[PDB]
């Protein structure tokens, strides 16, 4: 109850005190990122029948 | 290289055997949930039918030589819902309820059998319901100070079915009392069950013995319906 | 995050009238099926009331038959328990239950202890 | 017809031996014939779809699926039996038309192939009932459950109907082999040689009645307990054509008649277990339904 | 006072929204828009593994990418050998009802858990060759639903008691407690670094935890129902739940809201497991509806559907080299494909 609340409180305020950057970083940061790994995203491009271990 | 090969074969080969005998013995055991309120007496059902911190707690009993594993859910939060998808696949589920709770969790407890009934993977599970304290319910109606009107109003104007079949020495009043109460869970049922799935209400007491029986006579029904309906016989 | 609002309870006389409301917010109002339940002084928490996504089906617990209307507006995305007639023994907390997923048949512990999908509750006290 | 004078021609050649050594309608025919043949022919083509629906879905392999596999197989097989036996008769008459080439019919009466075609045929017949046999004995077992197995009885199943019959088929032929070996083993000279394969054949039509009459009192118990006499006439129907009861009316020109019933029903007995256990069925429909519904999102 | 302490509760939150709100200047889809989308991504059943009785409810993959372990209801869990169908072990567990199971990234153990709220260990490499017990993790007051091997030597754990524990293995017991769920955590997945771990409740929330520390770093929203799976874009600084809402969510740790929702009119069903492949381009997820859907995670569309699951969808992984995909189901089958 009243010490739950308390600690949801403080919690609360943790929480909140906390750097956050644009989401249009955060979105550039996913794109740049699968941007770089798609050549090596087997199921993204797949592979020749040939190193495939499931031919 | 090939010899490891050879040897993948022959441990699968082993496993699969060890996987055939299990296959065996789990496909002859029938697979129950016990289900209850902490006023209701299905840890007396247990006791019973044994004598004749742990998240479970399972009863192995043989009816016919036919094997039986009982499943009680104990030290688990209320919240069911997520928990109760383990058992999609049981062959029933045996729901215990206190038939004189009132004086009343009879409405908690009609609401549960509506949860276990139209859950989207308890559909195809026939549930064996169980009547429990009759002892205690036959003498709260004599004593006068029962007034079930009070909790269901449609009680008053009840009347006992035709098909009701009263113990021998039982009073007019306790035969109503006790079939009314059977006929609120059974009109929940007969909605929406479709004959996908049945209920079996059984009026028991704290220490019957032909508690085993009767669970063994309800999966017998069951599946022999199950069986019936693969060659569309049902 | 879901929301839901109680308002309306209050200080009645014994066989007056009330209307709570329940405002939800943080889901799609209209496709869950919606209860009203009590926690009455001293003893557990207990279904009164229940209606479907569109208002069709409508149940009641056995001691408001006849008493209570529950009704339901998707449009302000709001829940009515319309008391008639109250009786000392309907003073309790009134808390409006979402049920746990969207257009699904049953409706598992919104009764529970700590039912995340349930308001902070009413006083009614009669 | 035909058979009648070719034994007359053999009985004038023995009386003519005695002498030597001893002494000092059709269009009726036609009809009925193109009607088994047709009954055949459907239960063939519709037998070896649901065979092969049976063996493809994948979702739907079971005991009682192999069961019925093994069953539509042994239909088949009384299917190409029947269609060699009417096609080696047109052929005969068809290649010695002239009375001079009789004489080869002759060699072909006493030729083995001829023996063995009727005893692969015998076996045929044979197998078919023990497997309508075997179909209901696995459904008695399903709705009596005591003492459930997994696939040691699988074994046995699949020793009756294919191994069963082999029990009294060739100790038949066999025997007829050693005392007779005339007529192609068709003519009957002891009732008791007929006999060894002809009860054989009363037991599986007898238990599998039984059997029958078992399981409508439990579907009758069933529906009991929960239109009913509409429900309980489409199991019965249902249940008639995959257990072979029919045989119980006629198995212990009326005669033209009764020939005629039996021969036609029985051949689209295929067809009608086919339809009814592998085209109708709700399960294989369901397959059906879904393999199309990822076949339009493929 | 309770009531002043809700206010102040609620203030908090107003607050914390007004700043989210600011820092939200554009979706991820208006910059993603100039992308280009995957077009139709085309998979197949590579292989079919059989031998389960009953559902399976978990598997993990190797990090060999070549061995996987299953979990199924029948007291069983299951080593394969994903490239030729071989059965390597087939472990017997004491208690059938086994909700969740991890594979050691060493290689040397398995871990199974469920109704019984105890978390079993077993040594695979034991000198003797056999599979045993090699110990039992009890405290946990509620069924288990999540575990994830750290190392050897600890694993964390998700309960239906509302927590999260860590264990050190040796000892048994309880290193570290994570609290703050109100609900039952279905489901947690372990950061790359295996500094922090993200871990989805009954409650439609989502906490980021530090191991270490032992608290609740961070605090997500904007389900409406149980999110019942969650896991790790392979940068480590986003992650997506999967609810019974019948939508997917990507939540960025940095921005501290929601980034992009996966849902289409169509789907009713719930999601019963998440996945992402190898670059975090795609977003698999299972589903009741019996299939598996391939989203495009930086465009929000369907990029492909897995079918052939006669059952509900309970199981999805994919491996570390990105090469194959394992969906388990409801009918008692591991599918690989590729």
């Amino acid at each position: 109850s009243i010490a739950q609340a308390r600690k949801l409180v403080e919690q609360l305020k943790m929480e909140a005190n906390i750097d956050r950057i644009k989401v249009s970083k955060a979105a550039a940061d996913l794109m740049a990122y699968c941007e770089a790994h798609a050549k090596e995203d087997p199921l993204l491009t797949p592979v020749p029948a040939s190193e495939n271990p499931f031919r | 290289q090939r010899n490891e090969e050879k040897a993948q074969r022959e441990a699968n080969k082993k496993i699969e055997k060890q996987l055939q005998k299990d296959k065996q013995v789990y496909r002859a055991t029938h697979r129950l949930l016990l289900l209850g309120a902490g006023e209701s007496g299905k840890n007396t059902i247990v006791k019973q039918m044994r004598i004749l911190t742990s998240g479970i707690f399972e009863t192995k009993f043989q009816v016919d030589k036919v094997n039986f594993h009982m499943f009680d859910v104990g030290a688990q939060r209320d919240e069911r819902r997520k928990w109760i998808q383990c058992f999609n696949d049981v062959t029933a589920i045996i729901f215990v309820v206190a038939s004189s709770s009132y004086n009343n969790r009879l409405q908690a407890a009609l609401k549960l059998f509506d949860s276990i009934w139209n859950n989207k993977w308890l559909r195809d599970t026939s549930v064996i319901l169980f009547l429990n304290k009759q002892d205690l319910l036959a003498e709260k109606v004599l004593a006068g100070k029962s007034k079930i009107e009070d909790y269901f109003p449609e009680f008053a104007r009840y009347t006992t079915p035709e098909d009701a079949t009263p113990e021998p020495g039982e009073d007019p009043r306790v035969t109503r009392a006790k079939y009314f109460i059977r006929d609120e869970f059974l009109r929940i049922s007969t909605a929406s069950g479709d004959g996908r799935h049945y209920c079996y209400p059984h009026f028991t007491c704290a220490v019957d013995t032909e508690n085993i029986r009767r669970v063994f006579n309800d999966c017998r029904d069951i599946i022999q319906r199950m069986h019936l309906r693969q060659y569309e016989l049902l | 995050q879901v929301q839901l609002q109680e308002s309306g309870g209050g200080l009645v006389q014994p066989g007056g009238s009330l209307r709570l409301s329940c405002a939800a917010s943080g889901f799609t109002f209209s496709n869950y099926k919606m209860n009203w339940v009590r926690q009455a002084p001293g003893k557990g928490l207990e279904w009164v009331s229940d209606i479907s996504q569109s208002g069709a089906s409508i149940s009641y617990t056995g001691s408001v038959k006849g008493r209570f209307t529950i009704s339901r507006d998707n449009a302000k995305n709001t829940l009515y328990l319309q008391m008639n007639s109250l009786k000392p023994e309907d003073t309790a907390v009134y808390y409006c239950a979402r049920c746990p997923a969207p257009f699904t048949r049953d409706c598992f512990d919104v009764t529970s202890t700590t039912y995340a999908y349930r308001g902070q509750g009413t006083q009614v006290t009669v | 017809s035909l058979w009648e004078t070719v034994q007359k021609w053999r009985e004038y050649r023995r009386q003519c031996q005695r002498s030597l050594t001893e002494d000092p309608p059709e269009e009726q025919l036609l009809f009925l014939y193109i009607i088994y043949t047709v009954g055949y022919a459907l239960s063939f083509s519709a037998l070896v779809i649901a065979s092969a629906i049976l063996l493809g879905f994948r979702h739907l392999h079971c005991t009682r699926n192999y069961i019925h596999l093994n069953l539509f197989a042994s239909f088949i097989l009384r299917a190409l039996s029947v269609f060699i036996k009417d096609a080696a008769l047109k052929w005969m008459y068809s290649t010695a038309a002239q009375q001079h080439q009789w004489d080869g019919l002759l060699s072909y009466q006493d030729s083995l192939s001829c023996r063995l075609v009727f005893l692969l045929m015998q076996y045929c017949v044979a197998a078919n009932y023990y497997w309508l046999l075997v179909e209901g004995v696995y459904l008695y077992t399903l709705l009596a459950f005591s003492v459930f197995s997994e696939q040691w009885i699988f074994r046995l199943y699949v020793s009756i109907g294919w191994g069963v019959p082999l029990l009294f088929v060739v100790p038949w032929g066999i025997v007829k082999y050693l005392y007779e070996d005339e007529g192609c083993w068709t003519r009957n000279s002891n009732m008791n040689y007929w006999l060894i394969i002809r009860l054989p054949i009363l037991f599986a039509i007898g238990v599998n009645f039984l059997i029958f009459v078992r399981v409508i009192c439990i579907v009758v118990s069933k529906l009991k307990a929960n239109d009913i006499k509409c429900r309980l006439a489409k199991s019965t129907l249902t249940l008639i054509p995959l257990l072979g009861t029919h045989e119980v009316i006629f198995a212990f020109t009326l005669r033209f008649i009764k020939l005629f019933t039996e021969l036609s029903f029985t051949s689209f007995q295929g067809l009608m277990v086919a339809i009814l256990y592998c085209f109708v069925n709700n399960e294989v429909q369901l397959e059906f339904r879904k393999s199309w519904e990822r076949w339009r999102l493929e | 006072e309770l009531d002043q302490l809700r206010q102040e509760a609620e203030q908090l939150k107003n607050q914390i929204r007004d700043a989210r709100k600011a820092c939200a200047d554009a979706t991820l889809s208006q910059i993603t828009n100039n992308i280009d989308p995957v077009g139709r991504i085309q998979m197949r059943t590579r292989r079919t593994l059989r031998g389960h009785l009953a559902k399976i409810y978990a598997m993990h993959w190797g990090t060999d990418s070549r061995l996987l372990v299953s979990a199924s209801q029948d007291g069983k869990l299951i080593i394969w050998d994903s490239y030729t169908t071989n059965k390597v072990h087939a472990i017997p567990l004491r208690s059938s009802w086994v909700m969740t199971c991890a594979y050691a990234p060493s290689g040397n153990y398995v871990a199974c858990g469920g109704l019984d709220n105890i978390c079993s260990i077993y040594n695979l490499k034991t000198r003797e060759g056999n599979v045993r017990v090699s110990r039992e993790l009890a405290g946990h007051t509620g069924y288990l639903s999540c575990c994830r091997f750290l190392d050897d030597n600890q694993i964390v754990t998700s309960s239906g008691d509302t927590t999260c524990a860590l264990w050190d293995i040796e000892t048994g017991q309880q290193t570290t407690t994570f609290t703050g769920h109100t609900g039952d955590v279905m489901s947690l997945s372990l950061a790359p670094d295996t500094r922090l771990f993200v871990s989805g409740a009954c409650d439609a929330s989502a906490k980021l935890w530090d191991v270490r520390e032992g608290m609740c770093r961070q605090t997500f929203t904007g389900h409406e129902s149980d999110i019942n799976a969650i896991c790790f874009f392979p940068n480590g600084n986003a992650f997506a739940t999967g609810s019974d809402d019948a939508t997917c969510r990507l939540f960025d740790l940095r921005a501290d809201q929601e980034l992009m929702t996966y849902s289409h009119d169509n789907i009713i069903c719930g999601i019963t497991s998440v996945s992402f492949s190898k670059s975090g381009r795609l977003l698999l997820a299972g589903y009741d509806d019996f299939n598996c859907n391939v989203w495009d995670a930086l465009k929000a569309d369907r990029a492909g559907v897995l079918a052939g699951h006669d059952n509900r969808v309970s199981c999805l992984g994919v491996t570390d080299d990105g090469m194959a995909v394992a969906t388990g189901s409801w009918d008692s089958f591991l599918k690989i494909w590729n």
